[PDB]
């Protein structure tokens, strides 16, 4: 349902600064102005701020302002938004919406229908580290239990995420991809696993598609029982 | 019919009536919404974010009475602002329902006359100016005086020739009857900016350069007395003469024959310098004419700018710092008068005592002189300590904007007296008439 | 500014159960909205204007409220609905949002299918040894994994990770990763996996021997 094209996922040192596009197709005579939204993983969403096209000024949540800066693009008509003296408290998706208005006839009948993909934004000293994926099968030992587990373990990878796949998409249902997971050590790991029939570990092939793009990893693990 | 007049009255009222109510009104207490303001045509109150505002249409339009109930619209954005569409324009307004008069022919003919009156002057200024500085027979301390005079008149005229400029300019972006009110706001915070100030220091030299105008007329009728010349720039002692030539010492140049000739270049005796201190006093007369002005309207638009500099700094309700222009202006005035009062006791004397003719050139610039005073000055003495006790110089302003759309010519009576009707240049207009034939 | 706290924090409701979801501000506002959002995609209007529904929201849903105090509902309730709620308010500036409420969806208690996992030979290379044990499908989400390397309790070596609730079977998936040296993995031999759950009668234990497959 995404309408507002937004910038792609960045890796940002803390100290440095991050500047993001929302490019729109065009924006409606009645929903010119483009907040920002903030939404970082337990501390729940944030309205940033907003920027006025029209006249280029915008308007802050005092919060971040001298954190935020809101620009906007007079021939491309597309929002900016830079944040300057990054830390670990900026790390998160940064959403740009606009009002959709329903009824404007009556008063107050509106929401912020259009939404952006949301450009994440990971501030961290960390270099982006490559997965190393390793299979995930059993001891070759079932005595016919009629249900089998293997999978993947995608490890030690920086910044998240990690995209995987099963026998390149044609293994959908029995599929389990976990959540990953910040290691001691500071880079990510996940498992992803498959149940499938006992009696295909000798016969059915199963591949294991990992796509990492910001590392530009693509690894196909084939998983088997030893 | 409709008046042209009671439909400004009707305005003045519907202004009034918006000022109370957007002041009297309550505050909507929904803390997020959009300002009331008055768009110098409808009145909107606060909107509430995300609704259409539709208000009535103002009655003091000549065509309300056709278009009736009023479907003038704005949009209150879920931000709290009114709707766009052109920010470096005014918000978007719907007065399409409220459209097509008596009032408007009357308004346009009286923008006529105003800028033919103006086009009229600066032509017959910059042509009279260009008369005294062509002709050579002419560069004289007096004349000098009456050049800076059309020099103030002449900014003025071109200051009004930039304004309508930027009038013609903002309305030629389209056609449309909303933009054509559009036109006049954008224009009415950028370019009304710089030169209105100017305006308001060439109306200031005005009446400044008529000061050091009566005051040289004093000084030309107080003046033992000598002379000099503007030529060669030779003095002529009174008190030594020039009998080398034929005139005994002890006689002034007013008894002078016109048969006379300067003895070291030759040019004639209608060349005179005037009192040898003319030269010197005249360095005095800029610094009055141009020095003063500045005295007081660099002041006014310093706070102008550093305390209320909305709506180009037209708008001046809060607190009258336009006195800052206006005192000093009503000074020069008073002793415009008191110049005028003074020079004709004099020559009334002057004239009965035998010691002076209508010929002369300190009479024939009187008649001229003593005409200008009189009627630039004279609204600006009546009215500015009277209308000033009260809030009715609120309504006599609204009389002096439609008189300033009369007050164009003056910058022609300026030309004509000073210089058309000059008898030293009908001298050089029938020298250059001769000339050819 | 003004605060946004909606209540519960994680909700979870057997289909055609009455949910029911607070938001209370701390300022009296005049209107709250309701923004679904699926883990997933970026949020999307749900309720407006209040009480409103936003287009295409199934009637179910009821948007109540005045002053300060403001609740989202279902009646008729069903899986669909399983999501983070989110509250805002768009009556002052900064506009504040909700905490959000995620709704999961109760269901019949189901046990893991345990398995255990040893490490890659390619892992017992880079000088680690993550040893796995996956609980496939219970519900409800409390489970208890518990590592016993040669009958030695483990203890924060391992991370597990749980999965969201299935889009078909509301059940869950539970992996726990015991990271391990190869130099301590190659000490041990027995390595095995302790599960406890509702679901099940006694503690699962799938194990392996080091080496010995
Ligand atoms: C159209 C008008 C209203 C301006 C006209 C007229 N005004 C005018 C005429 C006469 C007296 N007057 C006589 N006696 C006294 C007294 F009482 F003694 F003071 C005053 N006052 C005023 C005028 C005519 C001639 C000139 C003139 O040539 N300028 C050129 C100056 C020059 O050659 O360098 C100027 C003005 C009428
Ligand atoms: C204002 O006018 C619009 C049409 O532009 C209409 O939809 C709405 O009902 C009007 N609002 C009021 C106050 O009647
Ligand atoms: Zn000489």
């Amino acid at each position: 349902e995404v309408q507002l094209q937004q910038s792609g996922p960045e890796l940002v040192k803390p100290g440095a600064s991050v500047k993001m596009s929302c490019k729109a197709p065009g924006y409606t005579f009645t929903s010119y102005v483009t907040h920002w939204v903030k939404q970082k993983p337990g501390q729940g969403l944030e309205w940033i701020g907003y920027i006025n096209p029209y006249n280029d000024s915008p308007k802050y949540n005092e919060k971040y302002k001298a954190k935020a800066t809101l620009t906007s693009d007079k021939s491309s008509s597309t929002v900016y938004m830079e944040l300057s003296s990054l830390t670990s408290e900026d790390s998160a998706v940064y959403y740009c919406a606009r009002i959709g208005y329903f009824r404007y006839d009556e008063g107050g009948n509106y929401a912020l229908d259009y939404w952006g993909q949301g450009t994440s934004v990971t501030v961290s000293s960390a270099s982006t580290k490559g997965p190393s994926v390793f299979p995930l099968a059993p001891c070759s030992r079932s005595t016919s239990e009629s249900t089998a587990a293997l999978g993947c373990l995608v490890k030690d990878y920086f910044p998240e995420p990690v995209t995987v796949s099963w026998n390149s998409g044609a293994l959908t249902s029995g599929v389990h991809t976990f959540p990953a997971v910040l290691q001691s050590s500071g880079l990510y790991s996940l498992s992803s696993v498959v149940t499938v029939p006992s009696s295909s570990l000798g016969t059915k092939t199963y591949t294991c598609n990992v796509d990492h793009k910001p590392s530009n990893t693509k690894v196909d693990k084939r998983v088997e029982s030893k | 019919t409709v008046s042209l007049w009671e439909t400004v009255q009707k305005w003045r009222e519907y202004r009034r009536q918006c000022q109370r109510s957007l002041t009297e009104d309550p505050p909507p207490a929904t803390d997020l919404f959009c300002n009331r303001t008055f768009d110098e045509y409808a009145c909107w109150p606060d909107g509430e974010p995300g609704s259409f505002v539709n208000v009535s249409c103002p009655w003091y339009l000549p065509w309300a009475s056709s278009v009736p109930q009023g479907h003038v619209y704005r949009f209150c954005t879920a931000e709290g602002l009114w709707l766009q569409k052109d920010n470096s324009s005014l918000p978007w307004r719907d007065l399409s329902e409220c459209e097509e008069s008596s009032p408007e022919e009357q308004l346009l003919f009286l923008y006529i006359i105003y800028t033919v009156g103006y086009a009229l002057s600066f032509s017959a200024l910059v042509i009279a100016s260009a008369i005294l500085l062509g002709f050579r027979h002419l560069h004289c301390t007096r004349n000098y005086i009456h050049l800076n005079l059309f020099a103030s008149f002449i900014l003025r005229a071109l200051c009004v020739f930039f304004k309508d400029a930027a009038l013609k300019w903002m309305y030629s972006t389209a056609a449309q009857q909303h933009q054509w009110d559009g036109l006049l706001s954008y224009q009415d915070s950028l370019a009304c900016r710089l030169v209105f100030l100017l305006c308001q220091y060439c109306v200031a030299a005005n009446y400044y350069w008529l000061l050091v105008e009566g005051v040289y007329l004093y000084t030309l009728l107080a003046f033992m007395k000598k002379y000099t010349c503007t030529v060669c720039g030779y003095i002529y002692n009174p008190e030594d003469g020039d009998p080398d030539n034929g005139v005994n010492p002890g006689t002034d140049f007013k008894d002078i024959p016109d048969d006379w000739v300067c003895p070291l270049c030759g040019v004639g005796k209608d060349q005179f310098e005037e009192v040898e201190e003319e030269q010197w006093i005249f360095r005095l007369y800029v610094a009055i004419g141009w020095g003063v002005p500045l005295l007081f309207v660099v002041p006014w638009g310093i706070v102008k700018y550093l305390y209320e500099d909305e709506g180009c700094w037209t708008r001046n309700s809060n607190m009258n710092y336009w006195l800052i222009i206006r005192l000093p202006i009503l000074f020069a005035c008073i002793v415009n008068f008191l110049i005028f009062v003074r020079v004709i006791c004099i020559v009334v004397s002057k004239l009965k005592a035998n010691l002076m003719c209508k010929t002369d050139i300190a009479f024939r610039l009187a008649k001229s002189t003593l005409t200008l005073i009189p009627l630039l000055c004279t609204h600006e003495v009546i009215f500015a300590f009277v209308m000033d006790e009260h809030a009715r110089g609120t309504l006599r302003f609204i009389k002096l904007f439609t008189d300033l759309s009369f007050t164009s010519f003056q910058g022609l009576m300026v030309a004509i007296l000073y210089c058309f009707v000059n008898n030293e240049v009908q001298l050089e207009f029938r020298k250059s008439w001769e000339r050819w034939r | 500014q003004i605060v946004l706290t909606q209540s519960p924090a994680i909700m979870s409701a057997s289909p055609g159960e009455k949910v029911t979801i607070s938001c209370s501000a701390s300022s009296s506002v005049s209107y709250m909205y309701w923004y679904q959002q699926k883990p997933g995609s970026s949020p999307k209007p749900w309720i407006y204007r209040t009480s409103k529904l936003a287009s295409g929201v199934p009637v179910r849903f009821s948007g109540s409220g005045s002053g300060t105090s403001y609740s989202l509902t279902i009646s008729n309730m069903e899986a669909e609905d399983a999501a983070t709620y989110y509250c805002q308010q768009f009556h002052t500036y900064p506009w504040t949002f909700g905490g959000g409420t995620k709704l999961e969806i109760k269901r019949t208690v189901a046990a893991p299918s345990v398995f255990i996992f040893p490490p890659s030979d390619e892992q017992l290379k880079s000088g680690t040894a993550s040893v796995v044990c996956l609980l496939n499908n219970f519900y409800p989400r409390e489970a208890k994994v518990q590592w016993k390397v040669d009958n030695a309790l483990q203890s924060g070596n391992s991370q597990e990770s749980v999965t969201e609730q299935d889009s078909k079977d509301s059940t869950y998936s539970l992996s726990s990763t015991l990271t391990l040296s190869k130099a301590d993995y190659e000490k041990h031999k027995v390595y095995a996996c302790e599960v406890t759950h509702q679901g099940l009668s006694s503690p699962v234990t799938k194990s392996f021997n080091r080496g010995e497959c």
